[PDB]
Parts: structure tokens; C-alpha cells; sequence
């Protein structure tokens, strides 16, 4: 009867943000899923590949947790098979995915007054990512000729940061966002429903 | 490889900068304005002082992006918004000069005091005294005195602190290629490279003028119903067919004729419609107030307030303890936050008002989706307008009979309307005059057509043949008279009201003719058309990454300003007027003064 850490990864105080996307992987459970019912009251339980009310009935070999924070528009943007700064640069989410998201809004834990310049996110990357791909760069960019060397006047830093202050709208708030993928392959599964 | 994909991206950094820098600055300019300190003070000056040092930098980084090489108009309109150097293109030590005479201007116009002939320690300011002074009294003497005094007062000192200005402003017109400062004004309506919908500098003044020469039969017809009153209330100073005097005008230049409603009332025994009474007795508030405006807003198929919006925003005067400057306005700090900030009191007048600055919000609210450098409206034009169409259509008698201030068995007439269109000329038909003076005036000084020792006269001459106003004491050229407006003295163009006048009139035939409406115009109202509310919309979001043209073709199908709308609403008054100047002499001879005997 040994459960997942599932309050040990729905109750953190870091998460980390979206261009170094923390992977906590899930094995050897009993997966207790009443948990992801009760907790808060949610924005968004888009599930793609399995039923959110057949869950429970199913045995899964491993399942992988990703937990990182965006702003209102890109929960909407993450879904399989779709464009955006947030989904080319930062996060890609496979056309095959099986799984659930999750989407709850935070305003408490993290959110401060006089800003917050902790998180940040990745605007700016030579070409298009590969799904399930980090990517910590360093590089300054280039635009299209110049031998440019440093942050020069059309080779910038590319990192921004997220301004997050507790008197912003709805559409700007900084959503909390954790998406889960399960895999439905032929191998002993070692987590199952009770 | 290309350079407007690097300007792209060059914009793409500047639109994320700038929001969070814009939001601190706005924030910190809406905690002072609430709460009136020193620190808040410091915090805000700090605040902009950044802003503006973060528009300097940009824009001398993107001037090296050459606009020959751009075919994205929205890029090419992003970028030529940024790139307007303005005052930058001039020397630094004429900058300080510019900056100085500017803040010279602001002081003198704002702290500018006159004192009685009998009482050299008792003086009054132009806010609220001299406002008050010829806005309340009926005294012959008293306005003329306060008009003299505030006149010899301020426009001697401004005199040739404006000519300087004049000078300065021409030549970086002429440094940042334009052939005049007035012609830099004039840009704000220009657009090219669209077919179909381009625009030229000198096309604006053809416009104006041609619309003017439409608009003028009722003015001087108003002109001589009013002159009629006048003369009837004070025979020994106007002359039946000379010019007004100027300061018998309501206002301290003559800008607005509302005051004057209670002298030239045609029947001052009907009764006005005025639901304070109905306000206090069914113990509204202003929480009420803003969600009655609400509903109006969402009774068309706009969206309803954010929760931020009520939450945080300041609905009443915020007691004794902190004080607040509550001039109604709307701020858009951007990040999805919308604000509003008004002392609410209970009379009808504030009803109006909450209408028009919460159509503001609506406003700011709908092209939010838009990038940084082009969240405002198509021209400056529309902002007010929209603001204004709204408070016009809940003034309706219907729209208060249905939300129950009214009560149904209040008896609309021939006799009210007449009553209520006149206050509303009073209120709209004398401004455009003035607004259409005050600008050529400008206009003309500022391209050289008049050299300096006569701008005054020509100023004047111009006013009696046009407007129908003549001074009641003469004035030499050591006058600055003009600069004793707010508008004047503090750098803001002033065309802008007459292209409001048009545009909302425009705006409410169109929408008018959308929501299926029977009779006169002044009874129309938009509510429970949901058609309305799309078509608004469907001109709402677009911002000004367009050209206004199209913006406003959106709206009525026309690509041009045009006086119809003006002249339909106005009509049974204008033939009220007519059956009444049979007896009267239309027109106005310029010889006439009241100091020539
Ligand atoms: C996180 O854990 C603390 C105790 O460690 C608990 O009080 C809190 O309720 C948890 N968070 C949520 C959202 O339940
Ligand atoms: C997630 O963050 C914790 C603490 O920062 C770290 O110990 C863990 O290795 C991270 N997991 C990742 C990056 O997959
Ligand atoms: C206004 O600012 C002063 C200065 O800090 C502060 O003491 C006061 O509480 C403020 N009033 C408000 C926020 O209503
Ligand atoms: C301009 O660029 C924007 C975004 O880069 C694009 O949506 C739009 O279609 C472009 N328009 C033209 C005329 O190139
Ligand atoms: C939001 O708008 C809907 C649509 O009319 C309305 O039913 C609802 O009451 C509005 N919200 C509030 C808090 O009134
Ligand atoms: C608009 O429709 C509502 C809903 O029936 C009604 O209560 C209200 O009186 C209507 N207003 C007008 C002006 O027709
Ligand atoms: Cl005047
Ligand atoms: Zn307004």
C-alpha cells in the first residue's frame, strides 16, 4: 500500500519555470486518484488519450510528472498540435500524447508584491524544438549576417522575465501548471489502481 | 538575413519591456493620484524618469532600421511610432530651453493669480475663482473685470515666452521634415501606402473648412436667438446686429454657451429631467450606478467588468484623511488591469459621466490583444467620442423610463424636446466655432502667414468675421490672450473637438439606423441590440494597426468625415430657429465694438 508523492509534488514551493521544466518520474505506487479530484478547484482537465473517469481501471509501467508555471493564454496553449512562443521555444507536447493536463490558479503562494523576478522563459531559440526537449542556452543570438560578438545591437540575451504582482487580471494571472503522461505499452506495470 | 525580421524581433523585446516598465510607471502614477504625499511624489517621478529614459533608448537603437525596407504595414507602423525622435532631433541646449519655457508655461497658467482693484492681499485664481466669477455672475462689470484682468495678467507674461516657443517648434517641424509645427499636429490623421484609403497633410484643412462652410447656417442662426436674449436681458450693451461681447458667454473664453441656457431658455416653466431626486429616494450609490452602467454596457454584447476592476479601483471620494484628484478619467495599465477614478456623488450628472468613462474602459478593453506600440485608437479622436455617444444614449427620457427613474406617466412633448436639443446646441453648436478658430489660428501663425506684430489683430478680426465675438476693451500686441487656455499654454492640439463633434454624431446615426429606430435621433437609443454591440465591436478591436479610413467605414460605410449626421439631429431645432429669426437679424456685422461710441 505505498503511494506516490503525489502530495510531495502537488504541494512544492519552487516550481521550477517553463525553460527547465522539472521531471519527476513515478514508479513502483498504488496510484490513489481521488487526489487529483479534490484538489483545489481547478481551471483545466483537458485529458486527450485516456477517460478522466477510467483511470482508475488501468495499469501503467511509468508515468512522468512535469510541474512548471505560464500565464493564462499559454495553458489554453498547451495542447497537442499547436504554435506559440510558449510552445515552440520553451515546451513541446507530442501529437500522440496520452495523458492529462492539470491547470490551477496560484495567487498566494506564488505571488508578491514590488514584482517578481524570479521566473523566467525562453522567446528567442534558432529553429523549433523536438518534443520532451531542455534546452538550458547560454548562446547570444544572431540575426541574419553579422560576425556579431556579445549582446550586440541585433544579438540579444534570450531570456526574459515574468513580472508577477498580485494585481493583475485574469488572463495575465500566473497559473500553476502540471501535465502528466502516461505510457500504454506491453511491460510489467508496476503501478496500478487499488 | 532580412532587416524587417530583425525589426520584428527588435519589437518583439520592446513590446515584453515595455509593459512591465509602463505598468510600474502607471502604477505608481495611480497610487499618487489616490493618495496625495511626497514619497508617492518621488516614487512616480522616479517611475517616469525610467519610462522616458527606456523611450530614449529605443528609439535611438531602432533608428538605424531604415523604413525603405519594410513591407508588413503593421511593422512599418510599429516602427515609424517608435522612430518619431521628436523633440531629440533638436540641440541639446534648445531641448533645455524648449523644456524650461514649457514648464514656465505650466506654472504661470496654473498659479496665475489676479487681485481686486481694493484689496491688494486678496487675490483669486483662475480654478475656481474667476471660473466661478464668470460662470455664476450676471454683473456687466465683474465678468468684464475678471476677463481684463486674467487677460493683462497672464498673456503679457506669455507673450514672448510663446513666441520663443513658436520659434523653437518650427524649427524642429522643419528637422524632423515638416514644414511647419502645425503641420506635425496635422500628422496625427495621416496614412499611406493603403489603397483606397490615403490621406493628405493639406486634406485635413480642406475637409474642416468645407464642413465648417455646411455647419455654419445653423451656428449664426443660434447666434441670433441667442443676440435676441441677450439684447432682451441687457439692452445697453449688445447691438442687434453687432458681434457678442466675449466675456458674456458663460466661460472664461467663450468655449461653451451651456451656461447661458438659463438666459435663453425658450420655456422656463417646463420641467427638466433630473433623477437626483430619483437617486436619493431609492437610496442609489455609486456601486449601483457602475453596475446600472454595467448592464447598459452587457445589454449590447459587451463584456462585463474584470474583478479587479471592482475590487480595486477607487468608486468614492476617499474621505477626509487622503486626498485624491478625481477629474474623471480611465487608466489602462495594461497586464490585463483596468482602473477607474471619479469622486461619485448622487446627481445624474455623475450618472452620465460614470456612462462615459466606463465606455472609456470598454474601449481600452477591447483592442487589449493588440501589441504595445499600437493599444490606442485609430486616431485621438475616437476615445472621447465612444465615451460620449454612450452618456448621449442614456440620456434618452426612454432609457430612464425602462430602468425605472422615470416614471411612465411623465408626458414627453414638442416643448421639452425643443427645450432639450437647444441645451445641447448650446453645449455643442457653440464650441465649434471657437474650436475651428483657436486651430486655424494656430495653424496659421505657426506656418508664418502672419508676422508678429499683428498675430493679435488678425486673431480678433478673424473672431468678429467667423465666430461673431468682439472684445469689449482693446488690446495691443503685448497681449498673449490666446495662451490664457489650458490647450494653449500647455502644448495639446485642439482640432481634436471638432473631429469628436463629427465622429460621435456619425457613430450614433449609424448605430441608429443598426437597431432599427423610428423618429427623431435625439429619442434613439442602442440598448437590447445586440447587432449594435457587434458592430461597435467589430470596429472596438481593431486599435490603430489600420488606417482610421477604414476604422471609421467600418462604423457607417463613409471614408471621410461628413456633416449629415450633425445637421439630421439638429434639424427641428433648426426650423424651431428659423420660425423664430423671422423677426430677427441674421448675421453679424464686425465693426461694431462695445468700446467704439
Ligand atoms: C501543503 O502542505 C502544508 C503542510 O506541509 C499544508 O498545510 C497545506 O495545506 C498544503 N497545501 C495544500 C494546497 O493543501
Ligand atoms: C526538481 O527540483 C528539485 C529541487 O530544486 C531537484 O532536486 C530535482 O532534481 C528537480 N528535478 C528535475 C530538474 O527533473
Ligand atoms: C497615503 O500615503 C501615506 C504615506 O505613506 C500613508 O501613510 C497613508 O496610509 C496612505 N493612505 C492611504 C494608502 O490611504
Ligand atoms: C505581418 O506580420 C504579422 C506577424 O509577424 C503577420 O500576422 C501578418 O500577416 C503580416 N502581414 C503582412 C502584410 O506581411
Ligand atoms: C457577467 O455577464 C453575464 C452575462 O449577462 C451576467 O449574467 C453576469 O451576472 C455578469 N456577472 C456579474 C458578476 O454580474
Ligand atoms: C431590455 O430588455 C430587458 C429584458 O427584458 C428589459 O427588462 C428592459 O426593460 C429592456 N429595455 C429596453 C429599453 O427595451
Ligand atoms: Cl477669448
Ligand atoms: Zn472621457
Amino acid at each position: 500500500t505505498n503511494l506516490c508523492p503525489f502530495h510531495e509534488v502537488f504541494n512544492a514551493t519552487r516550481f521550477a519555470s517553463v525553460y527547465a521544466w522539472n521531471r519527476t518520474r513515478i514508479s513502483n505506487c498504488v496510484a490513489d486518484y481521488s487526489v487529483l479530484y479534490n484538489f483545489a478547484p481547478f481551471f483545466a482537465f483537458k485529458c486527450y488519450g485516456v477517460s478522466p473517469t477510467k483511470l482508475n481501471d488501468l495499469c501503467f509501467t511509468n508515468v512522468y510528472a512535469d510541474s512548471f508555471v505560464i500565464k493564462g493564454n499559454e495553458v489554453s496553449q498547451i495542447a497537442p498540435g499547436q504554435t506559440g512562443n510558449i510552445a515552440d521555444y520553451n515546451y513541446k507536447l507530442p501529437d500522440d500524447f496520452t495523458g492529462c493536463v492539470i491547470a490551477w490558479n496560484s495567487n498566494k503562494l506564488d505571488s508578491k508584491h514590488s514584482g517578481n523576478y524570479d521566473y523566467w522563459y525562453r522567446l528567442f531559440r534558432k529553429s523549433k524544438l523536438k518534443p520532451f526537449e531542455r534546452d538550458i542556452s547560454t548562446e547570444i543570438y544572431q540575426a541574419g549576417n553579422k560576425p556579431c560578438k556579445g549582446k550586440g545591437p541585433n544579438c540579444y540575451f534570450p531570456l526574459q522575465s515574468y513580472g508577477f504582482r498580485p494585481t493583475y487580471g485574469v488572463g495575465h494571472q500566473p497559473y500553476r501548471v502540471v501535465v502528466l503522461s502516461f505510457e500504454l505499452l506491453h511491460a510489467p506495470a508496476t503501478v496500478c489502481g487499488p | 538575413s532580412t532587416i524587417e525580421e530583425q525589426a520584428k524581433t527588435f519589437l518583439d523585446k520592446f513590446n515584453h519591456e515595455a509593459e512591465d516598465l509602463f505598468y510600474q510607471s502607471s502604477l505608481a502614477s495611480w497610487n499618487y493620484n489616490t493618495n496625495i504625499t511626497e514619497e508617492n511624489v518621488q516614487n512616480m517621478n522616479n517611475a517616469g524618469d525610467k519610462w522616458s529614459a527606456f523611450l530614449k533608448e529605443q528609439s535611438t537603437l531602432a533608428q538605424m532600421y531604415p523604413l525603405q525596407e519594410i513591407q508588413n504595414l503593421t511593422v512599418k507602423l510599429q516602427l515609424q511610432a517608435l522612430q518619431q525622435n521628436g523633440s531629440s532631433v533638436l540641440s541639446e541646449d534648445k531641448s533645455k530651453r524648449l523644456n524650461t519655457i514649457l514648464n514656465t508655461m505650466s506654472t504661470i497658467y496654473s498659479t496665475g493669480k489676479v487681485c481686486n482693484p481694493d484689496n491688494p492681499q486678496e487675490c483669486l485664481l483662475l480654478e475656481p475663482g474667476l471660473n466661478e466669477i464668470m460662470a455664476n455672475s450676471l454683473d456687466y462689470n465683474e465678468r468684464l473685470w475678471a476677463w481684463e484682468s486674467w487677460r493683462s495678467e497672464v498673456g503679457k507674461q506669455l507673450r514672448p515666452l510663446y513666441e520663443e516657443y513658436v520659434v523653437l517648434k518650427n524649427e524642429m517641424a522643419r528637422a524632423n521634415h515638416y514644414e511647419d509645427y502645425g503641420d506635425y499636429w496635422r500628422g496625427d490623421y495621416e496614412v499611406n501606402g493603403v489603397d483606397g484609403y490615403d490621406y493628405s497633410r493639406g486634406q485635413l484643412i480642406e475637409d474642416v473648412e468645407h464642413t465648417f462652410e455646411e455647419i455654419k447656417p445653423l451656428y449664426e442662426h443660434l447666434h441670433a436667438y441667442v443676440r435676441a436674449k441677450l439684447m432682451n436681458a441687457y439692452p445697453s450693451y449688445i447691438s442687434p446686429i453687432g458681434c457678442l461681447p466675449a466675456h458674456l458667454l458663460g466661460d472664461m473664453w467663450g468655449r461653451f454657451w451651456t451656461n447661458l441656457y438659463s438666459l435663453t431658455v425658450p420655456f422656463g416653466q417646463k420641467p427638466n429631467i433630473d433623477v437626483t431626486d430619483a437617486m436619493v429616494d431609492q437610496a442609489w450609490d455609486a456601486q449601483r450606478i457602475f453596475k446600472e452602467a454595467e448592464k447598459f454596457f452587457v445589454s449590447v454584447g459587451l463584456p462585463n467588468m474584470t474583478q479587479g476592476f471592482w475590487e480595486n479601483s477607487m468608486l468614492t471620494d476617499p474621505g477626509n484623511v487622503q486626498k485624491a484628484v478625481c477629474h474623471p478619467t480611465a487608466w489602462d495599465l495594461g497586464k490585463g488591469d483596468f482602473r477607474i477614478l471619479m469622486c461619485t456623488k448622487v446627481t445624474m450628472d455623475d450618472f452620465l459621466t460614470a456612462h462615459h468613462e466606463m465606455g472609456h474602459i470598454q474601449y481600452d478593453m477591447a483592442y487589449a490583444a493588440q501589441p504595445f506600440l499600437l493599444r490606442n485608437g485609430a486616431n485621438e479622436g475616437f476615445h472621447e467620442a465612444v465615451g460620449e455617444i454612450m452618456s448621449l444614449s442614456a440620456a434618452t427620457p426612454k432609457h430612464l423610463k425602462s430602468i425605472g427613474l422615470l416614471s411612465p406617466d411623465f408626458q414627453e412633448d414638442n416643448e421639452t424636446e425643443i427645450n432639450f436639443l437647444l441645451k445641447q446646441a448650446l453645449t455643442i453648436v457653440g464650441t465649434l466655432p471657437f474650436t475651428y478658430m483657436l486651430e486655424k489660428w494656430r495653424w496659421m501663425v505657426f506656418k508664418g502667414e502672419i508676422p508678429k506684430d499683428q498675430w493679435m489683430k488678425k486673431w480678433w478680426e478673424m473672431k468678429r468675421e467667423i465666430v461673431g465675438v468682439v472684445e469689449p476693451v482693446p488690446h495691443d500686441e503685448t497681449y498673449c490672450d490666446p495662451a490664457s487656455l489650458f490647450h494653449v499654454s500647455n502644448d495639446y492640439s485642439f482640432i481634436r473637438y471638432y473631429t469628436r463633434t463629427l465622429y460621435q454624431f456619425q457613430f450614433q446615426e449609424a448605430l441608429c439606423q443598426a437597431a432599427k429606430h423610428e423618429g427623431p435621433l435625439h429619442k434613439c437609443d442602442i440598448s437590447n441590440s445586440t447587432e449594435a454591440g457587434q458592430k461597435l465591436f467589430n470596429m472596438l478591436r481593431l486599435g490603430k494597426s489600420e488606417p482610421w479610413t477604414l476604422a471609421l467605414e467600418n462604423v457607417v460605410g463613409a471614408k471621410n468625415m461628413n456633416v449629415r449626421p450633425l445637421l439630421n439631429y439638429f434639424e427641428p431645432l433648426f426650423t424651431w430657429l428659423k420660425d423664430q429669426n423671422k423677426n430677427s437679424f441674421v448675421g453679424w456685422s464686425t465693426d461694431w465694438s462695445p468700446y467704439a461710441d
